[PDB]
Formats: structure tokens, sequence, C-alpha cells
């Protein structure tokens, strides 16, 4: 089975506050809607 | 596994040279209004600065 | 037909007025002097690091 | 996007479509009319001889 992933699966990078900014960032995400596998096993 | 790490007394209002954990610098330490998360240590600004 | 020139110029101001308040990009050039300088400055600090 | 509270309300990929490789290119949620540079095409060889 597979599923929709959507726009899940978005963590913290890291514990630093940020307020009303953007940050660009790359490390390890989930892909947006990516195909994520679905078990019922 | 590592030993004791030492403490000093707090001191706001002056010019001092702060070290908490592995943030080094040196300023002016005052009360502040913010709110930060449980998890979170240390706030940055929008110019990578502490 | 100095009432004609008194009222168009007035209807003329008002309608600067307006476009003023409506038209976002009628003052873009001071808005990209000061981005270009605010550009330069986080650069510069991000090339500190 | 952070927020004023330090949490986050909505997440970029920047490579998942043409759209979002501009949204991340300008560092902005908002994205204005305009053509925008955003990345670099290049053909990469397929044999060695």
């Amino acid at each position: 089975a597979y599923t929709n992933s959507f726009t899940r699966g978005v963590y913290y990078p890291d514990k630093v506050f940020r307020s009303s900014v953007l940050h660009s960032t790359q490390d390890l995400f989930l892909p947006f809607f990516s195909n994520v596998t679905w078990f019922h096993d | 596994v590592c030993g004791p790490k030492k403490s000093t007394n707090l001191v706001k209002n002056k010019c001092v040279n702060f070290n908490f954990n592995g943030l080094t610098g040196t300023g002016v330490l005052t009360e502040s209004n913010k709110k930060f998360l449980p998890f979170q240590q240390f706030g940055r600004d929008i110019a990578d600065t502490t | 037909n100095q009432k004609l020139i008194a009222n168009q110029f007035n209807s003329a101001i008002g309608k600067i007025q307006d476009s003023l308040s409506s038209t976002p990009s009628a003052l873009g050039k001071l808005q990209d002097v000061v981005n270009q300088n605010a550009q330069a400055l986080n650069t510069l600090v991000k090339q500190l690091s | 996007k952070y927020n004023e509270n330090g949490t986050i309300t909505d997440a970029v990929d920047c490579a998942l479509d043409p759209l979002s490789e501009t949204k991340c290119t300008l560092k902005s949620f908002t994205v204005e009319k305009g053509i925008y540079q955003t990345s670099n095409f290049r053909v990469q060889p397929t044999e060695s001889i």
C-alpha cells in the first residue's frame, strides 16, 4: 500500500528561538507530497 | 562521561564575558520580555547573531 | 476660464493623492535603494561568519 | 516560516516545483509578478570515450 505524505514530517532543526523570520536550512527532511508506505503486519 | 562544570554568580547590567554552556561572548545581560519554547536554549536575530 | 482651471487642478491633486494611497509601486526607487543597502549590510554580516 | 511565538507555521520544499524554487531563491513566502533567475540547466555527460 502507498499514500501521499502531503506536508507532514517537519521537525525543528535545532533548539534555536526565532521570531517572525523565514529561515532556509538544509538537512534530512521528508519530501513534500512524497509517496510513503502504508502498513495495516 | 565528563567531570563537573564550574558555575559562577550571575551579573546583570554590566559588560561581562559570558559563557553559557557552549555559547561564549561579551556583552550586557538584561531582563528579557520574550518567551522561549521549552526545548529552545538561545535565540538568534535575523543576522545570525545571538 | 479661471474656475475651470481651479477645479481641474483640485481634481488632479485629489487623483494624485488617491494614486499615492493606492499604488504601492509608485515609490519603487527609494524602496529599492533601501533594500540594496540592507542587502549589502546583511551580505557583509553573513560573510563575517 | 517562524511565527512571533517561536513556532513554525509553514514550510516550503525548494525542490518541489519551479514555483517553490522561486520561493526559496527570493527567500520570501510570497512571489511578486515578474521573472526571476532560479537555476542553471547543465547537460551532463553520458559516456567516457
